[PDB]
DNA sequence: GCAGACACTACGAGTACATA
DNA sequence: TTTTTATGTACTCGTAGTGTCTGC
């Protein structure tokens, strides 16, 4: 019931999406931002044996970085979370699950309207250039028959007219023309190769990132234009 | 060097065209005009029957009443707002005083530093009140060397203590005023 | 014939004017905008009116659209200091390959503690005003530091002359007609729209909204007219019973407002100040303020509120 | 008198207990809390010459943080404290010894009613867990032979019901039962090893921390219980 | 037109002079310091295809450091700056020409009123202690026949009359003595000592360098003692 | 094997508010 | 023709010092 450092690294990522988390027993974890903005699901290497809801996941792991990694976690008779160390013990209070906005069931992502496949280092460079060019919102669309991502500076761009980047990704074999806008603040996924699934029907839409262990559903923007 | 016969842009342009922001900070300060503020002119509107229409202006029953506290002819309404004006609307407070003050034509205005430092310094030392502190000095000016107790209290004249009474520029001519007491 | 933003659903912005000529302004101001657009480059303009919904942000956007300007719209509340030095300068120093005038609209700029960012903007207008111009839309003009008004062309909205008001309301009565035509609202009585425009005038956003709230039936019959002309109440029954010295209704309305005493006493002072004579203004605030002073000391709060009603009836000389 | 790095750091610690300090001729420095809850003492390697009282010890160390290590701290011919640098020279005004509440009474600790020792990294982990877990009071009792320190949330937990942290510090020998509650606030020792000495008889008691250089004697909270 | 590491390093250095040195077509780069008190000029390896204005060079090179070194930098189709990488394409905005100040003319070097030099590996060791021992304005004067450099901290020395660090560099063949007093905030050289060439007229008086990489100019100071 | 740079906190300042 | 008094609270902003994370 100890938590490996890659699992906790994934947990500290989920804390960026939602300040809390509701995790039941098993190997599957998930969370969704309160403002329905992002949703992450992932199966991991450790096994949770008991349902527990954590009101402050950020502070939980920040405290869990103070005991040795061999720390045995458990549900104490003190009905909270017991962090047994070599000498010390941390009784982190379990929270009432009603106070943690969490997906009551995993979001079954619909059939993708368009499929591409971002690379991990391509995603890495995209974050580096955004922090340098103040890129706040990006758009994934078609350019000369290929699926590309284009970032803007919605602060200075407003209308989103002046392109500031173009990560040419895959090729598009369909006939549809789409302009899906994602907010960079909702790019809460950890770096890693992702199969990008796009869906949009009418005035709805969402993007899914299938990972080697962690999946992420990030929301599209109000101005996303498509012909699906 | 300077390219002599080229046009020199204004200091705003000089500071702005340079990521040297401390000079840009000096550029914005050039328009501070904080000395050119407003403050009241509602009292004048109270005793002149002018369309004050305060709303956004800084209304202080504490102040607006205490200004009419100097003029005894305005004191009947000030005595009422002291009594029952507590918990009365600011807009209602100006509106009561509109039809309450007699005539207008706004008038004049409304205990020294080097004494008031000693009075407040003796008060903090012996943990006494203003009244008691005031009397302490007055008896010490007459008897066993107040000059001695001035030296006993030269260490606890901090700038936080000093500036608390008369900021302006005196708390520096007062900081090292009681310095020479040894 | 009216510009619609067919993704809005909210009426009050679905039919927001696009150009100056679609706006409803006083003739001189409307002419002064059409001439400012004709001259090519926009000056530094402060658009202000304490009464909201008069045309500020629309005209600010309409000037940028008429000129076809590379407009940078910004919420004046997020216009902090690191913003004026940051994305504002980056935009002002961008290359205008397009030739269109760079104009920055700072919407709702008048704010409390934005003083340092405000003076920075003034000093910014001595450096980058060569490139770009700035349109400010504010409610309180004083929230704007004096150096900015000194530089900017201050056009005061919502303060129309009588003849300008008459024509403006008539234009607005035709606008709400063209709204009701395009939305699907039946105008059974034209005096509804006239009373709609007139009741809440200078705020054009609010009068369009009121039409939406009164469109709940899909038709503007005289019943809706009776609604708009119905001057509502707040505490109209107590004021009415105080003017009539009706001891019976004061006796029965005291248990109505003894629940929220502190609000009612404050609302009562607000209403009587308009309805009562000036020599009674003295006795009014004295009777009320004393009654509120002893509020809570009085054992029976309901009877104490009736005491206020009896005291006012006897002592108020009414209008 | 010359002020080294280890001694100024101690004065930076003693400043936290009392805004100033009174120090008389010798190598023994001592300060007490204004309310009388935390007493600290320290024998040091730097020897001071005269007797001096500093009212603004915090500001005194800040002004000293510009002079080179050769800092000559001397008495002024009138009485003040001049600080001679390699070049510059500063003048600081000294204060009367009655302005600074001095401990004055270094009566020795009695007999240790209970003895254990807390490690440097064990105090470290206690102070770092409390920073993340908001622990305001700790109680030192016995559990299963070994004695432990338990941390609570006195505000979030009236009578110290639910533990939030527990650190074991070795086993107890005698057959006594107790529970000394210490306030975390009035606990101002610097990092390091401290042989924990605990004295309490009847309704009076105290906790003494024996560091390799200095000693910290804190008071125990009134709620504490013992059968000594 | 890919930029090499030598070019980017000189550009990075030229950024310490002007907030955004505009460059012209060719292989010559030059940057007048914002106001007009420092200048720099250099020839470098890479050919310039287009004359553009740059606004924030430091961030521009910071964006360049995110793509490959052999990224083909082109002038964008809309008149900006395209940085073609492998998959990406960064569109750095071109600046307005009136928003940055560049040399109207690459400043002709007058006939040197005096010629000297520094060293070969003393610059790195000279400016190290110069910044270390807080000295602002620096002076250059003849002493013992040789011309040397020795400045004063104008902060604690508003009247220029002290001494901090001397440097013997070589004898001065000329037969006339002077003393120029350049502001420290004007000098900012790359590694390797260069040639120091002096000049002075009536109410003027520059002072410049010639280098293996770049030439650096500074300014006059009105109250400078001139002999020419 | 640490620096850099973003990220975080604390604090002075200024602001607005409700009391006596 | 004038320009200020106390206590306690909550919020925003700016900047500056400190903390955690990353390079061709
Ligand atoms: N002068 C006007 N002419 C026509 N419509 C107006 C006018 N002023 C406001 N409106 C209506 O109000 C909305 C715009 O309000 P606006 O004036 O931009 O806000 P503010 O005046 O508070 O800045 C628009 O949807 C528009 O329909
Ligand atoms: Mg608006």
């Amino acid at each position: 019931m100890k938590l490996s450092k890659d699992t906790t690294a994934l947990l500290k990522n989920f804390a960026t999406i939602n300040s809390g988390i509701m995790l039941k027993s098993g190997q599957f974890i998930m969370t969704r931002a309160v403002n329905g903005t992002t949703y992450a699901e992932a199966n991991i290497s450790d096994v949770i044996d008991f349902d527990v809801a954590i009101y402050d996941l950020n502070g939980f792991l920040g405290i869990l970085s103070l005991v040795n990694d061999d720390a045995e976690i458990s549900q104490s008779e003190d009905g909270n979370i017991k962090i047994a160390d070599a000498r010390s013990t941390i009784f982190w209070p379990a929270a009432d699950p009603s106070t943690v906005v969490a997906p009551n069931k995993p979001i079954p992502f619909p059939v993708a309207s368009a499929v591409t496949e971002i690379k991990a280092e391509d995603l890495q460079q995209l974050l580096r250039v955004s922090r340098g060019l103040q890129i706040d919102t990006i758009a994934i669309t078609v350019k000369e028959g290929k699926i590309v991502i284009n970032g803007f500076n919605k602060v200075e761009d407003s209308a989103l007219t002046r392109v500031k980047y173009s990560l040419t990704l895959g090729d598009y074999d369909g006939e549809n023309t789409f302009n899906f806008i994602i907010n960079m603040a909702n790019m809460k996924m950890q770096p890693g190769n992702y199969k990008l699934l796009l869906w949009a029907k009418g005035k709805q839409g969402a993007a899914k990132f299938e990972g080697e262990h962690a999946n992420y559903v990030v929301a599209l923007e109000a101005d996303s234009t498509h012909d699906f | 060097s300077l390219f002599k016969d080229d046009i020199q842009l204004n200091e705003h342009q000089v500071a702005w065209y340079s990521k040297d922001w401390t000079a840009v900070q000096s550029a914005a300060d050039s328009f501070k005009e904080k000395a050119e503020n407003e403050f009241f002119e509602i009292i004048g509107a109270i005793n002149n029957k002018t369309k004050c229409s305060i709303a956004q202006k800084d209304y202080s029953k504490f102040m607006v009443e205490n200004a009419l506290s100097q003029f005894p002819e305005c004191m009947p309404a000030v005595y009422a707002m002291n009594l029952i004006g507590s918990g009365l609307s600011d807009e209602a407070h100006f509106n009561y005083l509109m039809a309450a003050v007699p005539r207008g034509k706004r008038y004049g205005k409304w205990e020294d530093s080097t004494e008031v430092l000693i009075i407040k310094l003796l008060a903090k030392r012996y943990q006494v009140n203003t009244n008691d502190a005031i009397n302490y000095k007055s008896i010490l000016t007459k008897n066993g060397k107040l000059p001695l107790v001035l030296k006993e209290l030269k260490g606890l004249v901090t700038d936080d203590f000093l500036k608390e009474v008369t900021k302006n520029v005196k708390e520096q001519k007062q900081l090292k005023k009681l310095a020479l007491e040894w | 014939m009216i510009t619609v933003n067919e993704k809005e659903h909210i009426l009050e912005q679905k039919y927001r004017p696009s150009t100056i000529d679609e706006c409803i302004l006083p003739a001189f101001d409307k002419e002064t905008f059409k001439s400012i657009t004709s001259k090519g480059k926009i000056p530094h303009i402060i658009l202000h009116s304490p009464s909201p919904g008069t045309g500020k942000t629309t005209v600010a956007k309409a000037l940028c659209h008429d000129v076809n300007a590379d407009m940078m719209f910004v919420n004046g509340s997020d216009c902090k200091i690191d913003f004026v030095r940051g994305p504002l300068t980056n935009f002002a120093s961008a290359a205008s390959f397009d030739g269109r005038q760079k104009v920055i609209v700072i919407d709702e700029f008048c704010r409390s503690g934005l003083a340092e960012s405000q003076r920075h903007l003034r000093s910014f207008m001595e450096a980058y005003s060569s490139n770009c111009s700035i349109i400010i839309t504010a409610n309180n003009i004083d929230g704007i530091i004096k150096p900015l008004q000194s530089r900017c062309r201050v056009i005061t909205f919502g303060q129309p002359t009588d003849e300008d008001k008459i024509e403006m309301m008539k234009q607005m009565i035709r606008r709400l007609t063209e709204i009701c035509k395009h939305e699907g609202i039946a105008i059974a009585d034209m005096k509804v729209v006239a009373a709609l425009v007139k009741k809440n005038f200078p705020d054009f956003r609010k009068t369009i909204g009121e039409l939406d709230s009164y469109s709940s039936k899909g038709v503007l019959d005289a019943g809706i007219l009776s609604l708009v002309t119905n001057d509502r109440g707040a505490i109209d029954d107590v004021l009415e019973s105080l003017k009539n010295k009706d001891v019976k209704q004061l006796r029965a309305l005291a248990p109505k407002y003894a629940a929220d005493y502190s609000w009612f006493v404050g609302k009562l002072a607000e209403e009587i100040y308009s309805r009562v004579t000036p020599q009674s203004i003295i006795r009014m605030y004295e009777i009320v303020g004393e009654n509120n002073q002893y509020h809570g000391i009085a054992a029976n709060t309901e009877l104490h509120l009736a005491y206020l009603f009896i005291q006012l009836a006897c002592e108020m000389q009414w209008k």
